């Protein structure tokens, strides 16, 4: 009984994407150093 | 005369072209020519209606006008938008302008040429790309420190009752979320990359497809 | 005396708006912004 | 539901006025997703001073 917008709860959602996204590379740099 | 109706139709054509809407099949002329109208015989709006008129290359000749005016148009603008909630820069609105001058000049015919471009206008920029991305940026980073961090209990949250969960689950249960990627997300993204436009990085298509050749592998290893 | 009966009045009229009739949780709107509404009410 | 969740997420971040409630939100997401990505993972905690980035230029 909280009244989640289903709207709003897509920008809940639509960030999580861009931040995996960045998740990719930081975890290819720190396998694998700047270059 | 239905000014009314005329508005209520007329609207959608700049909220889709100021901010992408998640709305679609927006086009037709009579809509274009109801809003023109409007705008004619909204004497508050003639200064807009004007401005807009101004289509032709050679005669790109856009009037100065006092920061006073420039303000008040922004005004009339969002009421009239119903969205004072948030204020864009008038470039977006004078690069949509330059792309009607595209629309105007195509006369495109039944075909549905869909322009598909992302808009060209903007002036006295400089060709770029992320060399000269990555060479400015080195400087403009390192000059400052980051502000601030504290502790707050950090460690590792986690889950709770799973049927307290599932209550939030019900809630979630009807909606279209197989869609709403499509219905916010990935159009907001892609429509993200004006920024290119701003200060003329060439965006390139040729590696954003790079998504679909990624996603493929979670299929090749099942 | 000194009060920001405009602001109060534009909170107000804002909560009121969703609230009497999106009828939906008040999550933005806070006990403080009420309280102004009240004393909108006897002020007006 | 453990976060001071404060709901009304875009204005939040809107606000401007703090940062400490956005560097907590994009560290607990990085962790979210970490943990996802494999069950038994963790980040050294004592500090990570963070960013706010402004404008275009930057």
């Amino acid at each position: 009984d909280f009244s989640i917008t289903e709207v709003e709860a897509t920008q809940y959602l639509t960030l999580l994407l861009t931040v995996e996204h960045a998740y990719l590379h930081y975890y290819i740099f720190k396998n694998y150093g700047v270059f | 005369i239905n000014m009314r109706r005329y508005r209520n139709a007329a609207r959608k054509l700049i909220h889709h072209y100021s901010l992408n809407s998640t709305s679609s099949t927006e086009y037709k002329i009579s809509d274009v020519v109801m809003t023109m109208i409007f705008l004619l015989r909204s004497e508050k709006y003639h200064s807009l209606f004007k401005l807009l008129e101004t289509t032709f290359d050679d005669y790109t000749c856009r009037p100065q006008m006092t920061q006073v005016q420039t303000d008040t148009l922004l005004d009339a603008v969002r009421s009239l938008l119903e969205m004072p909630s948030t204020t864009i820069d008038l470039t977006t609105v004078d690069i949509m302008r330059s792309s009607f001058a595209r629309c105007f000049n195509s006369p495109i015919m039944r075909y549905a040429k869909i322009v598909l471009l992302q808009n060209v206008a903007l002036q006295r920029d400089k060709r770029t790309t992320l060399e000269e991305l990555l060479i400015e940026r080195g400087e403009k980073i390192q000059m400052l420190q980051p502000q601030q961090y504290i502790n707050s209990g950090t460690e590792i949250p986690f889950c709770d009752d799973a049927e307290f969960l599932n209550r939030l689950l019900k809630h979630i249960d009807p909606y279209p979320l197989s869609r709403m990627y499509y219905n916010a997300a990935n159009t907001m993204f892609y429509t993200t990359m004006e920024n290119y436009a701003v200060s003329n990085c060439k965006f390139n298509i040729e590696d954003y497809n790079n998504i679909f050749k990624v996603m493929e592998n979670i299929r090749k290893h099942s | 005396e000194l009060i920001n009966m405009r602001r109060y009045r534009n909170a107000a009229r804002k909560l009121i708006h969703h609230y009497s009739l999106n009828s939906t949780s008040s999550t933005e709107y806070k006990i403080s912004d009420v309280v102004m509404t009240m004393i909108f009410l006897l002020r007006s | 539901s453990t976060l001071e969740m404060t709901q009304p997420l875009l204005e939040i971040f809107r606000n401007k006025a703090d940062t400490r409630q956005i560097a907590a939100v994009v560290f607990s997401t990085l962790a979210f997703i970490h943990n996802r990505f494999h069950p038994l993972v963790t980040n050294f905690t004592n500090k990570m001073e963070f960013v706010v980035t402004e404008t275009n230029d930057t």
